[PDB]
RNA sequence: AAUUAUAUAACUUAUCUAUUAUAUAGUAUAAGUUUGAAAUUUCGGUUGGGGUGACC
RNA sequence: UCUCCAGGCAUACGCGUAUAACAACUCGGAUAACCAUUGUUAGUUAAUCAGAAUAGGCAAUAAUCACACUAUAAAUUA
RNA sequence: GAGCUACCUAAAAACAAUUUUAUGAAUCAACUCGUCUAUGUGGCAAAAUAGUGAGAAGAUUUUUAGGUAGAGGUGAAAAGCCU
RNA sequence: AACUAAUCCUAGCCCUAGCCCUACACAAAUAUAAUUAUACUAUUAUAUAAAUCAAAACAUUUAUCCUACUAAAAGUAUUGGAGAAAGAAAUUCGUAAGGAGCUAUAGAACUAGUACCGCAAGGGAAAGAUGAAAGACUAAUUAAAAGUAAGAACAAGCAAAG
């Protein structure tokens, strides 16, 4: 009887009501422990493909206007409503984004380096080595999947030929084509790691059930009389 | 606490748990009815 | 402790449970919950004029009862259809194609009262 | 019900519903089955008592309980009882008849009064008639008053009773039209609309 | 022992007797001596001679073996050139 | 395919009967797996001229994978049945 | 029509009036006029149950006539 | 009590009463006959006699086929008689070790095969054995037509046989249209398998499919008794006039 | 503890495809090996009773 | 009429005639009176209480007297 | 078999007065719980009564419908709970 | 000098023989929370039987269970921790309505799959007795069980025996 709530085909900026799982799967059995209850929430459909040209428009760099930078219950970072042309779409907000700012979304692969302004989306080839980036996509057109948390910025270590190396926040180096689009700057809510829960009830407000109260080298034969 | 009152009646719950439509939903439930028909039960299901 | 043997009716169960007692529907429920009764769906009692009717509920005990001969298709056919076909055959004005002339109906479609599937109540 | 015992009192009477309540489980009575054809005793037939208290005395049948092979004769095989007994009053002494089985009686030849055994045989017209085994002779079926008390000859119809001739009037005219169509045409109802397609299934 | 078989309703022979003992028609049973093929290097010459012999069974042992085998193993067998032809009967036996 | 053998003997059933099997007769061992057998070649008569095999009408032996995947599917070769052999043999004689 | 129900019996089915054809009705297609093989055992048990009743019924009538013939 | 007939005879008695009796005689023969499939998963005994090594005497030998489980997925492809062997093994191949459940599975491939008689290419789930059988039969069409139902062991395969047989039986001009010569060659090549039109129709039908076909053939709405009596009256009147 | 263990994981050889100059890829399966989620079974004897020892 | 006690009336869920009158005085109420028992006859009334056309396009801005006021757990067919 | 109970999902409810403040704060009802003693021990009760107590705007309590099932489920681990 | 009680005979049942079946019965309702006159949401068995138990434990194994004609070949050949046990074939033979059964604690559980118990799957009773006639007023028969009553007891004791 479990029908997923993620059944909306068409993009909208209206917040969408979420049904909670409880750590259980479509079978009805717990698959992850420690999830339950909490505050009711609404899902605002984020758009991680920064360079999405508007319908019936050409594929070239465009600009959008930041309406508001808002708190999002469903993620560590904060979201910014951005409007351009006749389209409104939620997006992740960088560290310094404010209302009324203008942010560029560029398709052009700069043959030379392009000056980097935080919040604008540029292909990795355009950016210069060393620039802090966020919302990186693995393959051109996929959409952003890495560096999407609060205050998490990766570095662009190297660009050679058609590919570049990205240092993910975990210090794990990844390689992607220079065509991939990465947003510049940090991801905002840099102090999220400084937040203090304080009381056990606060985690029960975020849907975190308490931990359960339940409290390997086989010797080789030649080394069993010394164990 | 005092036990013995584990039955909290509800017609919606009863017909959903042990009703005609529920029994026919799975083949094992159909065989529940087949046994009771063979035995001669006056009540096949709730 | 529920009663498994008594009949399930609308008096039992919560308010949400409702079901009919066997009365035929006379209308339709539109959206926004408006009942619209249909005049044609409501039965009409066709009552004859009984003025000057000689038949009353009971019969004379002196009246002889008759031997039972339940009606058969052959008896109906002979009483009604045989006289025409027999006379027509002698006249020679007979063919298989014109069976409608004697009262045959190839199909029941289009008739107000269809003999099969029956479309009228008693 | 397999346990209902048939008695002299008519089935369904107050006495019968007390003699045969739903919970009674009395021992079955053994009855030699007799074919409807074989049985030859009828109400109003004079019979003779072969054996018993009144053996050799001829009487008239007045009742038959076929399930018990019983023939009851008026004024014979009589014991005595009080009818209408009340707390204040004794009642009235009367003689009550008791059932006699078929094999304890025989039918009587009309012209010569004797217990003649009879055999069933047809006639020229084809109607089945009883014939005496010896002194072959037609024993006519007697006439008995109707059980409900209705004598047709004396009957005079009151209100709500159809007269004879009216009941026997023939008005049916055979035609290939149902009762529905006939009434509408006679009463002049007109309907030109036709039912839409219905998918029977 | 199987006294009544499911298929045939009879007793069954214990095929461990049939593979170890010979029954003479008179009623006697022959056997070997346990260990006659074992560790012969450390056995005395007299001991080995005793082991090689065919030996008879006691009254109770014979009674047991008769219970464990069926009648077919107790019939008289007319084998041409049998080397036990003369041992199937008793002679000069008063007892 | 996989060929299996029963571990336990099955008693004979007779001319017109089927043997009754028991739970112990469901235990098997693997005699052979035909996958690992040496693989024979396939013989086809060409209907065209294809490089590195020969001219139309010749008889060749080729790996089964090659024969089915390319020659037979593409129509280059036809099955070397006795009927096909006669037809192509006649053509060569006339040629 | 004559149809077999999900319990393995043969029952006469009386048709109903609908405004749409049968292949388009979704309430009609939930009704099943077939029995799955797990009903086969129950089919045999009914026949054997009925055979027992009839055999008992014949036996009793024979016994009853013996009582009649002894009595008469 | 007892049933009159042994339970194993019940299926034969069912075919012999009711609408099943009215089914074609030739079709019933296919239903009645039982033939063992050609051995696939066991080696058959070459001879009917063998010399026992232990006692050195001649003893009879018989072939007992392995029980093979045919998943319903197989009926939608062409497995060459192969199936699943559901059995047990002895760990380490000694009968004094534990008995372990074992399942041997066929290696299944997806292949595309062309039928000349149908002039269509089908994509089928197939085993290497099935491909070998076709090669031995010198054509995909020959494989289906030659192989019997028991060896074929596929409802999809049997339906192919009916189409091929029906195609040949009617000499349908729907094959390679506009090319009577090309068509003629194909029909001539497979002339050995031609059978009468009536028989070919009932090839590969299951008992339920056959019964529905028979019910459809004899389905007829009743005759209005008006006509029936009219026929009788006319015949009587005409006969009297004679 | 003994006996197993197509639970997962891995490799190896075949089988089947792709390619390639022999070759590196994959793999509706079979046969091995490694790992062990599990499964099945058991708890010799004599010694005011319990450590160890011992003994048969 | 007096003396004294202090969860009552509705609805939901559930129950299924225990409802009311009469007649009975066996069974049932842990005893009587009387009936909750037995038999017979009756009953609960609703357009407001309560239950039961199609296809597209689109949504940033809580609640709390909603103003001020901040906040955090970020929150309702048109 | 989850109408009890454990946990969960969805839709709904309840919290006076007083003091603090801006609260898993305080006093104390309704409500939830069950500390200590007595009565009871075939009892009113197969776990209650009478007192005395703990919490009482919260990890609170309650209602309705749904989910997870025995080689398993649930578990703020008592090997608790699953009529 | 009698209360409680007792007596009873047929309701049916049992095992065979024989036999394929063609019982599947008005109108209406019903797979919707079955038995609710019409659309909405469409509909679908199962991969190998396991274990107990026997082997005086248990670990391969353990008749029937898991059926293919009778009598013989034969408990033979064979198979097996060669133990417990298991066990063929070739071949031969073969033409056919009854009761030293039960009679109400028995015989079917059965007067009924009911009452009743259980949320459910499921479990599952007890009992009747006049006569030809009750349109003869529903009878009789029996120092007869334990239990009582008629009729409490009267120094002292396995309660009796001499
Ligand atoms: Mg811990
Ligand atoms: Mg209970
Ligand atoms: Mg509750
Ligand atoms: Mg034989
Ligand atoms: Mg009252
Ligand atoms: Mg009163
Ligand atoms: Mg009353
Ligand atoms: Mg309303
Ligand atoms: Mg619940
Ligand atoms: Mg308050
Ligand atoms: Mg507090
Ligand atoms: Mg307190
Ligand atoms: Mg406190
Ligand atoms: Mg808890
Ligand atoms: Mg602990
Ligand atoms: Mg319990
Ligand atoms: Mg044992
Ligand atoms: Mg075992
Ligand atoms: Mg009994
Ligand atoms: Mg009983
Ligand atoms: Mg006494
Ligand atoms: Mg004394």
């Amino acid at each position: 009887k479990f029908v997923s709530w993620k059944s909306r085909t068409k993009y909208t900026v209206k917040p969408v009501k979420m049904r909670k799982s409880g750590g259980r799967d479509h079978t009805g059995r717990i698959r992850v422990h420690g999830i339950g209850g909490g505050h009711k929430q609404n899902y605002r459909m984020i758009d991680f493909l920064r360079f999405r040209p508007e319908k019936e428009k050409a594929p070239e760099p465009f600009e959008e206007k930041v309406v508001v930078v808002r708190y999002d219950p469903c993620r560590s970072a904060d979201i910014a409503l951005v409007a351009g042309g006749s389209r409104k779409r939620w997006i992740i907000a960088t560290e310094n984004m404010k209302a009324g700012d203008t942010i560029l979304n560029s398709n052009h692969i700069g043959r030379m380096a392009v000056a980097a302004q935080e919040g604008d989306a540029h292909p990795l080839g355009a950016l210069p080595v060393g620039t802090l980036i966020n919302n990186v996509e693995s393959e051109p057109g996929r959409g952003a999947q890495y560096i999407r948390a609060a205050g998490t910025c990766g570095v662009l270590l190297r660009k050679v030929n058609g590919t570049a190396i990205i240092q993910l926040p975990s210090k794990r180096q990844m390689q992607v084509l220079e065509s991939c689009t990465a947003t510049v700057g940090r991801v905002s809510n840099v102090n999220h790691n400084q937040r203090v829960i304080g009381k056990a009830g606060r985690n029960r407000w975020l849907g975190k059930r308490p931990n359960s109260g339940l409290w390997k080298i086989r010797p080789l034969p030649p080394m069993k009389s010394y164990v | 606490r005092a036990r013995g009152n584990e039955y909290q009646p509800s017609n919606i719950k009863r017909k959903h748990k042990h009703g005609w439509v529920r029994r026919l939903s799975t083949p094992a439930g159909v065989q529940v009815i087949l046994r009771r028909m063979l035995k001669g039960r006056k009540s096949l299901s709730h | 402790g529920a009663d498994r043997m008594s009949k399930w009716t609308s008096k039992r169960g919560p308010r949400t449970f409702t079901k009919s007692r066997g009365a035929k529907k006379t209308g339709i429920y539109t959206s926004d919950r408006k009942f619209v009764q249909i005049k044609e769906m409501v039965p009409e009692f066709v009552v004859p004029d009984l003025t000057g009717f000689k038949l009353k509920p009971y019969v004379n005990y002196r009246a002889p009862a008759g031997i039972d001969t339940p009606l058969t298709a052959k008896a109906l056919f002979q009483e009604t259809v045989a006289p025409a076909i027999e006379k027509d055959f002698k006249e020679g004005t007979f063919d298989a194609n014109n069976l409608e002339k004697y009262g045959f109906e190839p199909t029941q479609e289009g008739k107000l009262f269809q003999l099969y599937p029956k479309n009228f109540p008693r | 019900s397999p346990f209902y015992r048939y008695g002299m009192s008519r089935p369904g009477s107050i006495a019968d519903k007390r003699k045969n309540p739903p919970w009674s489980r009395r021992r079955p009575v053994v009855v030699e089955p007799i074919s409807d054809e074989d049985w030859h005793l009828f109400c109003g037939d004079m019979v003779e008592i072969l054996e018993g208290k009144d053996a050799g005395k001829q009487g008239k049948v007045v009742q038959v309980v076929r399930q018990r092979n019983w023939v009851v004769l008026e004024g014979l095989n009589t014991h005595y009882r009080y009818i209408g007994r009340t707390k204040d009053h004794r009642g009235t002494m009367i003689a009550s008849e008791a059932p006699l089985l078929h094999h304890q009686v025989k039918l009587v030849d009309p012209v010569d009064r004797k217990p003649t055994e009879i055999q069933w045989r047809f006639t020229e017209a084809g109607e089945r008639v009883r014939v005496s085994t010896r002194s072959g002779r037609i024993i006519p079926k007697p006439e008995f008053p109707r059980a409900d008390g209705i004598v047709p000859e004396t009957w005079t119809d009151g209100p709500k009773d159809t007269s004879v001739e009216d009941a026997l009037e023939r008005t049916y005219v055979p035609r290939l039209k149902t009762l529905e169509e006939d009434v509408m045409e006679a009463m002049g109802i007109q309907e030109t609309r036709r039912f839409k397609k219905v998918y029977w299934y | 022992l199987t006294y009544c078989s499911t298929r045939k309703g009879k007793r069954k022979t214990v095929k461990s007797v049939v593979h170890r003992f010979l029954r003479l028609h008179s009623g006697l049973w022959l056997r070997r001596k346990a260990g006659y093929k074992k560790k012969l290097w450390k056995k005395s010459t007299a001991r080995k001679k005793r082991l090689r012999e065919f030996v008879f069974c006691s009254k109770t042992q014979s009674k047991l073996l008769d219970k464990m085998t069926t009648s077919f193993w107790k019939r008289r067998n007319w084998y041409a050139g049998d080397p036990y032809q003369m041992y199937h009967d008793r002679t000069n036996l008063r007892v | 395919t996989v060929i299996v053998e029963r571990w336990w003997k099955v008693p004979l059933a007779g001319e017109g009967r089927k043997p009754h099997l028991h739970r112990r007769h469901r235990v098997y061992k693997l005699v052979e797996d035909t996958k690992h057998r040496p693989k024979d070649n396939l013989e086809l008569i060409l209907t065209q001229s294809v490089d590195e095999i020969g001219v139309r009408g010749d008889l060749v032996s080729v790996k089964k994978s090659v024969g089915r995947n390319k020659l037979l599917s593409q129509g280059l070769a036809v099955y070397a049945s006795p009927e096909n052999r006669k037809l192509f043999e006649e053509e060569k004689s006339l040629r | 029509a004559w149809r077999r129900d999900i319990f393995g019996r043969i029952v006469w089915h009386k048709f109903k009036q609908w405004p749409i054809p049968w292949y388009l009705n979704k309430r009609y297609n939930r009704r099943r006029f077939f029995a799955m093989p797990y009903v086969d055992r129950f089919i045999r048990l009914r026949i054997e149950k009925h055979a027992r009743i009839e055999a008992r019924k014949r036996s009793l009538q024979k016994k009853k006539e013996k009582i009649l013939h002894a009595k008469f | 009590p007892l049933h009159r007939y042994p339970v194993h005879l019940w299926q034969k008695l069912r075919l012999r009463q009711g609408i099943c009796a009215r089914l074609p005689a030739h079709f019933l023969r296919s239903l009645e006959e039982e033939r063992t499939p050609t051995p696939v998963h066991y080696k058959p005994h070459g001879t009917k006699f063998k010399i026992n090594p232990k006692n050195g005497q001649r003893e009879r030998v018989e072939d007992v086929p392995i029980p093979v489980h045919y998943p319903p997925e197989s009926q939608q492809g062409l497995w060459g008689g192969e199936g699943l062997i559901l059995g047990y093994r002895y760990a380490n191949n000694d009968k004094l070790s534990k008995r372990v459940k074992k399942v041997w599975k066929p290696q299944l491939f997806t292949r595309e095969l062309y039928s000349e008689i149908l002039d269509k290419k089908f994509t089928v789930t197939v085993t290497m054995r099935t491909l070998d059988l076709i090669d031995e039969a010198y054509g995909f069409d020959f494989y289906i037509l030659k192989t019997p139902k028991e060896d074929l062991g596929s409802k999809f395969g049997m339906d192919l046989k009916r189409g091929m047989l029906l195609r040949l039986a009617r000499q349908d001009p729907h094959l390679h249209p506009e090319n009577p010569e090309r068509r003629a060659a194909i029909y001539d090549k497979y002339r050995s398998f031609v059978i009468p039109e009536a028989e070919a129709e009932w090839v590969g039908l299951t008992l339920e499919e056959a019964l529905e076909k028979q019910r459809l053939l004899e389905e007829k709405d009743p005759v209005p008794l008006f006509k029936v009596y009219v026929e009788e009256l006319v015949q009587r009147l005409q006969e009297q006039v004679l």
